[PDB]
C-alpha cells in the first residue's frame, strides 16, 4: 500500500484486439422550402 | 494533458473560502496537523476536508508527472481511494475533518 | 606493466587552448581528423610513427572534428586531414598543411620552421 | 478495369467514394490432406509453421 | 579579351578538358558532423564507417587533380591549371600528375613558396582560439598573368570546385579563366564540393557561390549540398514523415530508402539561362539530372561490403564527375536526348562504383575497360 512506503514537484498504429496486432501504414494501403442538406431534424 | 488534475481526480477546491462556509463547517473546532519539509505517502481510504492557513502543499498523485498547487486559505476535499504523494517545502499546518459516507 | 599502443593524445578545444596559451618548449603538432574520413587512417599511422621518432622533442595531439567542429572551423580548417605546426615561440606564426603530406615533409617542417 | 492498375493481394478494409483501403494478406495454396497449424484468427509470428 | 593565342590546329581526340584549382593528395573537402564515431585511437574500426558512411560522405569528391587523373584513366585527355611551390612536395605532385598522363603545361612553379603550406596567426578573440591567414599557399596563389591560354583555348570543358572561392586571388583568377574559356567556346563545369567553411549558413554560401553558379553550364552537387542550398529542414521533415493510418499506395508500405526526386519547380531558384545540365548525386545510388527540356533520375547501386577490407569511398565522386565529362566530350547528344543521357550516365555510375573498392582516391581510379565491363555486368543489356 501507499502507507507502507518507507519525483519532488518543488524540485503510429491502430490496436487490433480479440492477443494484439498493430495496424498501420506498413500493412494497410489505399488503392484508387430551402435546399435539402444533411443535418439535425430536431 | 488538457484536463487539469483536479477534474480528473475529483478534488474539491474552495480557494479563498469565506468566513460563512468556514463557520458552517466548524473548522475552528478541528484539530491541527503540523509538518515541516517532509513527504507523506498516503492513500485516502476515506474522504477528508483540509483547510490550509499556514504553509504550502504540492500534491502528486501516484504516477503523475504533474502536481496540484494548493496555497493557504484554500479548502480542499481529498476524495476516497486517492493515492497521492504529499509534499511540503516549508512549515505547514492545517485543520481537518475526516468524513464518512453521507454526513456532509 | 603493459605499454600503451598509441602515443598521440586526443585533446578538447579547451585543453588545446590551454596548451597553446601555456609555456611551450618543444613544437606542438595539432591534427584534425574524423573517424569517418578514409585518409585519416594513414595520417594516424604516420603521426604515430612521427611521435615515435620525436620522443620528447615534439608534442603530437589530435582533435576530432565531430567533437570540435566549430573550433575546427574557427581555426581555418577547410578539410581533412589538416595539420597545424605551432612553434614554441609566440612571435612566430603557425603553419597549416592540407593533405596526406609525407613524413619527411613533417620532419623538415618541424626541424627548419618551428 | 482495363484502364486500372491490378489489385494487390489482401482484404478490403475500408470502402470509400472512389477508393478502398486494403489490409495486405498473403495466400498459401494447400492440397487436400494438408494440415493447417492453428485455429482461425490465430496470431502467427515469422517462421512459425 | 582582345586576340587569340598560339597557332590554330585541328586538335587531337578525345577533346581536352581543363581542371582548375589546387592539386592535393587526398584531402576530402566536404566535412560535416557525424553522430556515429568510432574509437578515437583504433583506426582498424574506422573501416566500419566506410561501409556505413555519413550521407554527405557516401561518394566524396576531392581536388580537381583527382578529377583530371580519373578522366585520363577513363580514356580522356586532361590538363591541370594551378600553381605549386618549387620544393620537393610540389615536384612530387607534378610527377604524380605526369605519370598519370595529365598535361602539366598549365602548372606554374613558385620557387619561393612551400607547397601545401599556409602561414596563419593564432588569436584568442572573445575567449575562443582562432586563426587568420598570413600567407596563402601557392595552390591558392595563381595569378591571371600565370594562366595558360593555349590550354584554355583547346579545352572543351573547364572544371573547378568551390574551394577556390575560399581564396580571393584564386577567385579573381578563376573568373578571368572562365572569361577566357567562354571566349574560346569551352563549357564551364562547376563541381561544388563545399569545403568545411561553406556549410556555416545557407544564405552566406548562396551569396558566395551565386556568381560562379551563374557562370556554369554544367553543375554537379550532392543531395546534401542541394538540400543545404535550398532548405535542409524542409527535406529533413519530408523524409521523416510517416502516414498515421494507412499508406497512399502499396510501395509506401515497404519502408524503403528515400530516393526523392526533386521537381524542377523546387530547382527553379537555382536555375539560370546558361545551365545545360544539373546533376544531383545521392552517392552512386541515384543520379538526378535536370536539363532545360527534361529531368529524371538514373538508378544506380553500390557494394562496398563485397570487399570489406579494401573498400574506401574517397574519390568516388571524382570518378563520377570524370565519367560525366568523358561521356559529355564524346557524346554531344547527351544534352538533348534523355535516353542517351541516362545510358551515358550509367557509365559514370559504374566508374563511381569501382572507385569505392580500393584504398586511396588516386590508387583506385578505374580504367575505361573495367568501367565498361562493370556497366555491362550490372545492368541488363537493354539499358546499355
Amino acid at each position: 500500500r501507499k502507507r507502507n512506503n518507507p519525483m519532488n514537484p518543488f524540485y503510429h498504429g491502430t490496436i487490433r484486439m480479440f492477443s494484439l496486432l498493430i495496424l498501420s501504414s506498413s500493412n494497410c494501403f489505399r488503392i484508387g422550402t430551402i435546399k435539402n442538406s444533411s443535418g439535425p431534424l430536431g | 494533458m488538457q484536463t487539469p488534475l483536479e477534474e480528473l481526480y475529483n478534488v474539491k477546491v474552495e480557494r479563498k473560502v469565506s468566513q460563512r462556509r468556514l463557520e458552517e463547517l466548524g473548522v475552528s473546532r478541528w484539530s491541527v496537523w503540523k509538518t515541516g519539509k517532509c513527504k507523506l505517502p498516503w492513500d485516502w481510504q476515506v474522504d477528508q476536508l483540509v483547510y490550509i492557513e499556514e504553509g504550502e502543499v504540492r500534491v502528486v498523485p501516484e504516477g503523475s508527472k504533474r502536481f496540484m498547487q494548493f496555497l493557504a486559505g484554500d479548502l480542499v476535499r481529498y476524495p476516497k481511494w486517492l493515492e497521492a504523494d504529499l509534499f511540503f517545502n516549508a512549515p505547514y499546518s492545517e485543520r481537518y475533518c475526516f468524513k464518512a459516507y453521507a454526513d456532509d | 606493466f603493459v605499454r600503451e599502443d598509441y602515443l598521440v593524445r586526443k585533446l578538447s578545444a579547451q585543453e588545446l587552448q590551454d596548451l597553446v596559451k601555456g609555456e611551450r618548449k618543444v613544437p606542438l603538432i595539432v591534427d584534425f581528423y574524423a573517424t569517418w574520413c578514409g585518409p585519416c587512417i594513414l595520417m594516424a599511422q604516420e603521426l604515430e610513427m612521427l611521435a615515435v621518432e620525436y620522443e620528447s622533442n615534439a608534442m603530437i595531439v589530435k582533435v576530432d572534428t565531430d567533437d570540435e567542429y566549430e573550433f575546427a572551423r574557427d581555426m581555418q580548417v577547410r578539410g581533412l586531414p589538416t595539420l597545424f605546426f605551432i612553434s614554441p615561440d609566440p612571435s612566430k606564426d603557425a603553419i597549416r598543411t592540407e593533405g596526406l603530406i609525407p613524413l619527411q615533409m613533417m620532419r623538415d617542417i618541424i626541424d627548419n620552421d618551428m | 478495369a482495363k484502364k486500372e492498375p491490378y489489385l494487390k493481394s489482401g482484404q478490403v478494409l475500408i470502402v470509400q467514394r472512389d477508393s478502398v483501403v486494403i489490409r495486405s494478406a498473403k495466400p498459401y495454396l494447400a492440397t487436400p490432406g494438408a494440415k493447417v497449424h492453428g485455429h482461425y484468427r490465430e496470431i502467427l509470428y515469422e517462421g512459425d509453421t | 579579351v582582345d586576340y587569340d593565342d598560339g597557332i590554330d590546329f585541328p586538335y587531337d581526340d578525345p577533346p581536352l578538358v581543363c581542371c582548375f584549382g589546387a592539386v592535393q593528395k587526398e584531402f576530402v573537402p566536404v566535412v560535416r558532423v557525424h553522430d556515429n564515431p568510432m574509437h578515437p585511437d583504433i583506426y582498424s574500426q574506422w573501416k566500419m564507417l566506410q561501409w556505413d558512411p555519413p550521407e554527405f560522405g557516401r561518394a566524396p569528391g576531392g581536388p580537381p587533380s583527382n578529377v583530371a587523373i580519373s578522366h585520363v584513366r577513363l580514356g580522356g585527355r586532361a590538363a591541370f591549371m594551378g600553381k605549386v611551390g618549387g620544393d620537393d612536395y610540389g615536384e612530387e605532385l607534378v610527377l604524380m600528375m605526369n605519370k598519370e598522363r595529365v598535361q602539366t603545361r598549365g602548372v606554374k612553379f613558385d620557387e619561393g613558396a612551400s607547397t601545401a603550406c599556409t602561414r596563419v596567426k593564432i588569436k584568442f578573440e572573445d575567449g575562443k582560439m582562432k586563426a587568420e591567414t598570413v600567407k596563402e599557399p601557392p595552390e591558392d596563389s595563381l595569378l591571371a598573368s600565370e594562366l595558360n591560354l593555349a590550354v584554355l583555348k583547346e579545352a572543351r570543358i573547364f572544371h573547378f570546385n568551390s574551394e577556390v572561392l575560399t581564396s580571393p586571388t584564386m577567385e579573381s583568377t578563376l573568373f578571368k579563366a572562365i572569361q577566357w574559356s567562354k571566349k574560346f567556346g569551352g563549357l564551364i563545369f562547376f563541381d561544388l564540393n563545399l569545403p568545411l567553411p561553406l556549410w556555416r549558413s545557407r544564405n552566406e554560401t548562396r551569396k558566395l557561390i551565386k556568381k560562379s553558379w551563374d557562370e556554369a553550364n554544367i553543375i554537379e552537387v550532392s543531395q546534401q549540398e542541394l538540400e543545404f542550398l535550398l532548405d535542409e529542414e524542409y527535406y529533413e521533415r519530408r523524409r521523416n514523415y510517416t502516414p498515421q493510418y494507412f499508406a497512399e499506395d502499396f510501395e509506401q508500405t515497404k519502408n524503403r530508402r528515400d530516393y526523392y526526386h526533386y521537381t524542377p519547380e523546387e530547382i527553379k531558384p537555382l536555375w539560370h539561362d546558361d545551365l545545360k545540365l544539373l546533376v544531383v548525386t545521392d552517392g552512386t545510388l541515384r543520379l538526378h539530372y535536370y536539363t532545360p527540356k527534361f529531368d529524371g533520375v538514373v538508378v544506380g547501386t553500390e557494394d562496398v561490403l563485397i570487399t570489406p577490407f579494401t573498400c574506401d569511398r574517397t574519390g568516388s565522386g571524382d570518378a563520377v564527375v570524370a565519367g560525366i565529362m568523358r561521356k559529355l566530350t564524346t557524346c554531344p547528344e547527351m544534352f538533348e536526348d534523355q535516353d542517351v543521357l541516362e545510358r551515358q550516365l550509367r557509365f559514370a555510375v559504374a566508374a563511381g562504383i569501382i572507385s569505392q573498392w580500393t584504398i586511396g582516391a588516386v590508387r583506385g581510379f578505374p580504367t575505361e575497360s573495367a568501367t565498361q565491363n562493370l556497366k555491362e555486368q550490372v545492368y541488363v543489356p537493354s539499358m546499355w
